[PDB]
């Protein structure tokens, strides 16, 4: 009822702000968001990793295989996983020495569950690198394969119009 | 945050004030007397409605509270406290210690003034290159 | 040095003269008299950021003041964050 | 909050990027870095040169 | 086999590049 | 060499100081040049333009 | 005082969190290792790097025929 929630701005205290609005957090955004790492991680890693990989991989073809440097191209390459499989190579690693900057290593190992999480306080790290790693593992096999189904796929296609 | 609110002192909401490190290092909160409800100007623009107390707001850094302090003495009251948070309690314990209102004596604390020699010339260059043998670091 | 400018003078005097700076200076030791005798260019100053407000206000006599430490915190920034 | 390269350490520590910037733009001012003293400094222009 | 030199601009001008910015990136750290 | 190196004590009456000493008018006879070859270009220059 | 929704209605009540969703596509260890090499990787990278980077440039130049710039 209230005017919009009972009425807060933030979880409470004004304070940190953010000024917590729409698109901030309503009950509608915030939802299409928790498998994936915005709130609670739902796995290890290790799966996202390519759902990330993938979902972000067969994209970047058009980009460069109808926007592509010589452009619209007669190869049998592109359409093309080409230069653009270069790219989640150099993307994914990039991605890795960052990976450095947490470490913190470990295995622990739950996927499993035990009670409700909280996490606890998973708000910052704990992630170790022992995490990172299964994810920007995933990443190349998400990246460099999500790449092909782009091509692998005729481009039945639609015309400006 | 609701299951305990603690609250002295009285925004609302805004963009502004601490984000992620006050929680990783150091972290700052002010407090103070009040007799009846007055309107105030803030840090991070503005602005709000304080009654009483603790009357313990807590900010980012500072020069944020003192800031306040100019802010808060013109319109008055003797009493303003700032505290310096952690994570973690204490060390570095920030206005309470002696005193306050600096302008007093008990004691000395601090300071000096003039290192190993006063202000007349140096013309007098640097000296020697650095070398641990001789008095050169304090 | 970690903030080492001078604005020290004679009078060390703070009455219409200085008080302005965010923390930094207690001072209000005494030296065994000045007419007003409250001397010193400093209290602790491993606290706050680098003003020259420092003096701006109340004699120097010599140098100004101003940036210097280099080594330089992030307290004694203002950013980290 | 690492220690980190060296031969500062004033530099060493902030985080703000100051901390590379100025990293690379000290190297050659031998005289009077950590590490410097009349016979080092001397040396160490010497096999740079 | 006939007209084949290009690869000293690539391992120069570009993967050389990739070691340093990789491997420096020790500054941050190691 | 000025700041970080020299030594007023060690060098003094002495020519080099001496420079330091009569330098006001070292920047002077040196400005008075400059703001005379200044206008005097200046003049000759617009004038033919 | 009858109309009103007679607490409306709650909701339990308006709390969502506790269980909004199942959480994720079964696929479990479809992949375990399935592909190891970041999968292993203690330790590697470098290797990966001189790999990849030398196909993708070896190849990326030379050859066949020109076609040329
Ligand atoms: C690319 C981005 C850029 C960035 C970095 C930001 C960043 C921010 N914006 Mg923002 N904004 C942008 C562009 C950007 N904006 C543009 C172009 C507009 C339109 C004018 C806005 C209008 C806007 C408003 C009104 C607000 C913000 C706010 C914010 C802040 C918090 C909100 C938030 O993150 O919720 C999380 C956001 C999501 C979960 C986004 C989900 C939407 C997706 C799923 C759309 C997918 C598209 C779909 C497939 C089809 C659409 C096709 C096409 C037409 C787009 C944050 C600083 C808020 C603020 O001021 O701070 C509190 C405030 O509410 N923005
Ligand atoms: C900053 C911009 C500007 C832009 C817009 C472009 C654009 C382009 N340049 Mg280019 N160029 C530029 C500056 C620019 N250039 C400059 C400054 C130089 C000299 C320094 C060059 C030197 C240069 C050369 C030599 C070449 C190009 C080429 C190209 C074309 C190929 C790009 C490509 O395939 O990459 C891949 C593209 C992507 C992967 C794009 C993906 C991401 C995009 C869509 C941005 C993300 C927005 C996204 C939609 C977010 C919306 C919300 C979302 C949630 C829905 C493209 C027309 C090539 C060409 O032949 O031209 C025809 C050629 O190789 N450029
Ligand atoms: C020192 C540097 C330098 C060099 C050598 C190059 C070189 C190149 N640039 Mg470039 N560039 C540079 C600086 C440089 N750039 C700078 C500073 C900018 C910014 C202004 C750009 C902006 C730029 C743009 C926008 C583009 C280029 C493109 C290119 C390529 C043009 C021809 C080509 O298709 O590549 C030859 C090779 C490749 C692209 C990679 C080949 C990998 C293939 C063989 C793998 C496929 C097979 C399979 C999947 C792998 C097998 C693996 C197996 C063992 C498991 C060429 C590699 C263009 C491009 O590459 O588009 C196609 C275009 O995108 N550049
Ligand atoms: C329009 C452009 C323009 C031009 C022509 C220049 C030119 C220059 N700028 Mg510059 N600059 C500009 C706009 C421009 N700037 C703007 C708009 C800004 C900010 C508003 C700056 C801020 C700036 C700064 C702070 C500095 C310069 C410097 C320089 C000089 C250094 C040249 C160099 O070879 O470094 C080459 C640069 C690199 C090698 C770094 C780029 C790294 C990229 C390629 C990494 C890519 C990451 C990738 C995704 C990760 C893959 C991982 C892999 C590595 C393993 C050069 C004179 C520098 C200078 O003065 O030095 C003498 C430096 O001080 N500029
Ligand atoms: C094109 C240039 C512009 C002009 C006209 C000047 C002129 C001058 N600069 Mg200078 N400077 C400039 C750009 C300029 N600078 C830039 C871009 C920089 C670096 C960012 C510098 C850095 C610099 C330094 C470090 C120094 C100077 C100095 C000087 C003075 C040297 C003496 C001299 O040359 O003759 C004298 C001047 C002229 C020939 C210029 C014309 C001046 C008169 C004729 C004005 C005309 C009167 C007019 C009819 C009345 C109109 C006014 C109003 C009533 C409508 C001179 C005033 C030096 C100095 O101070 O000397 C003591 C020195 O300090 N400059
Ligand atoms: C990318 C930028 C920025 C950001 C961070 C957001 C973020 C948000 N917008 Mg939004 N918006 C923006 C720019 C932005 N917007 C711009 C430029 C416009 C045009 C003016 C809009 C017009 C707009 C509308 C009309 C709405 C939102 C809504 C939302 C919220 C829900 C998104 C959703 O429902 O996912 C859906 C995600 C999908 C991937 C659906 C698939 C879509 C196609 C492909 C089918 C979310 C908080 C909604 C909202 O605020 O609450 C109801 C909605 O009302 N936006
Ligand atoms: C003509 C071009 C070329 C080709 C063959 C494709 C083909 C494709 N793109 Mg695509 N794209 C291109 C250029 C191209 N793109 C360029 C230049 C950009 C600029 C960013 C994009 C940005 C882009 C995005 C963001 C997405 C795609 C998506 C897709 C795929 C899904 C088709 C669809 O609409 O969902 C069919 C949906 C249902 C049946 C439901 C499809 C394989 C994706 C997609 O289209 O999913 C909706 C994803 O949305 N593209
Ligand atoms: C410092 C050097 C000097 C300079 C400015 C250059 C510059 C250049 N050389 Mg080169 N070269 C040199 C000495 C130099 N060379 C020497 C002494 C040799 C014999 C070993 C060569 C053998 C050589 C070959 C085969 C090629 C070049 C090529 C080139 C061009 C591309 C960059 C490259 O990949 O080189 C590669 C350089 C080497 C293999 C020499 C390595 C020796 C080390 C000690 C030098 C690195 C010094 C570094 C600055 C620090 C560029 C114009 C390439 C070209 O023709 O494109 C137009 C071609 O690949 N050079
Ligand atoms: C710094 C100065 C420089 C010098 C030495 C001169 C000298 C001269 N200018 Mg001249 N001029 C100058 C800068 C100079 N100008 C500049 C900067 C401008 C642009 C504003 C002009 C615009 C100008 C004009 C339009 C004219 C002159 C004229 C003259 C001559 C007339 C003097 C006269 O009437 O004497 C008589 C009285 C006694 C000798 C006593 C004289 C040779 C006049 C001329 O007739 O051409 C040579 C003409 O009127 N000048
Ligand atoms: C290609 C070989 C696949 C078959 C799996 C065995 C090798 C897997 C790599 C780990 C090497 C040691 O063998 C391993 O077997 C299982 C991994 O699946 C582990 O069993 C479990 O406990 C491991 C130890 O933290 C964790 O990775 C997991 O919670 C789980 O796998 C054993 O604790 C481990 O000893
Ligand atoms: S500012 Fe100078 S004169 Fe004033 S009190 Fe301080 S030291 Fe004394
Ligand atoms: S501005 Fe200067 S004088 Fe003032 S507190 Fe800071 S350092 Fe001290």
């Amino acid at each position: 009822k209230p005017t919009y929630q009972v009425i807060q701005p933030i979880n409470g205290d004004p304070f940190i702000g953010s000024l917590e609005t729409p698109v901030t957090s309503s009950p509608l955004i915030a939802w299409y968001l928790s498998n994936l790492p915005a709130y609670r991680t739902a796995v290890s890693p290790l799966l996202r990793g390519i759902e990330v990989g993938l979902a972000h991989g067969y994209l970047l073809v058009g980009p460069f295989v109808k926007a592509g440097p010589l452009r619209n191209t007669e190869i049998a390459g592109q359409a093309g996983s080409l230069a653009a499989g270069g790219l989640v190579v150099i993307l994914s690693l990039c991605l890795t020495i960052y990976g450095i900057s947490s470490f913190n290593e470990g295995a622990p190992s739950t996927a499993p569950s035990l009670t409700l999480t909280g996490r606890k306080k998973e708000p910052d790290q704990l992630q170790t690198a022992d995490g990172w790693a299964k994810f920007t593992g995933g990443f190349f096999f998400g990246g460099i394969s999500g790449v092909i189904w782009a091509y692998f796929l005729l481009y039945v296609l639609d015309l400006p119009y | 945050e609701l299951d305990p609110n603690t609250p002295s002192p009285i925004f609302g909401g805004s963009t502004g004030g601490l984000l992620r490190k006050a929680q990783v290092e150091e972290f700052y909160v002010i407090t103070w007397d009040s007799p009846k409800e007055q309107i105030f100007e803030m840090p991070t623009g503005g602005a709000a409605i304080m009654r009483e107390g603790p009357n313990l707001l807590k900010l980012a850094r500072k020069e944020q509270c003192l800031a306040l302090g100019t802010r808060l003495r013109s319109k008055y009251k003797i009493k303003y406290q700032f505290y310096r948070v952690f994570p973690n309690g204490e060390v570095q314990y920030l206005h309470p210690k002696d005193g306050v209102y600096p302008e007093k004596v008990n004691a000395g604390r601090q300071g000096v003034g003039q290192n190993f020699r006063s202000i007349g010339k140096n013309v007098s260059p640097i000296e020697v290159k650095f070398t641990g043998k001789q008095p050169y670091d304090l | 040095m970690s903030h080492s400018v001078k604005i020290y003078d004679t009078c060390i005097g703070c009455t219409q003269c200085v008080r302005a700076c965010p923390t930094d200076v207690l001072e209000m030791i005494p030296w065994g008299g000045c007419k007003a005798k409250q001397i010193a260019s400093a209290p602790r100053t491993e606290d706050c950021v680098g003003c020259k407000r420092c003096e701006s206000a109340c004699p120097t006599d010599f140098l100004s003041v101003r940036v210097y430490l280099w080594h330089e915190t992030t307290r004694s920034m203002g950013l980290a964050y | 909050a690492l220690r980190i390269p060296r031969f500062s350490q004033g530099i060493a520590q902030d985080p703000t990027t100051r901390r590379i910037w100025f990293g690379i733009a000290t190297a050659h001012d031998f005289e009077s870095h950590d590490d410097i003293t009349e016979g080092r400094l001397y040396q160490n222009i010497f096999a740079s040169h | 086999m006939i007209n084949l030199p290009s690869l000293f601009v690539p391992l120069v001008g570009l993967l050389f590049p990739a070691v340093a910015m990789a491997s420096l990136f020790l500054h941050v750290e190691k | 060499f000025f700041i970080r190196d020299y030594n007023p004590e060690q060098n003094a009456d002495n020519v080099l100081a001496r420079m330091l000493e009569h330098k006001e008018a070292i920047i002077s006879h040196l400005s008075w040049a400059s703001l005379f070859l200044g206008f005097h270009t200046l003049g000759l220059y617009v004038h033919n333009d | 005082d009858l109309e009103d929704l007679g607490n409306t209605t709650g909701q339990w009540d308006s709390y969502g969190s506790d269980a909004p969703s199942p959480y994720n596509p079964l696929q479990s260890k479809l992949f375990e290792t399935f592909a190891a090499p970041f999968t292993k990787r203690g330790l590697l990278l470098k290797f990966l790097i001189l790999g990849g980077g030398s196909t993708l440039a070896y190849l990326s130049a030379t050859a066949s025929g020109d076609i040329l710039p």
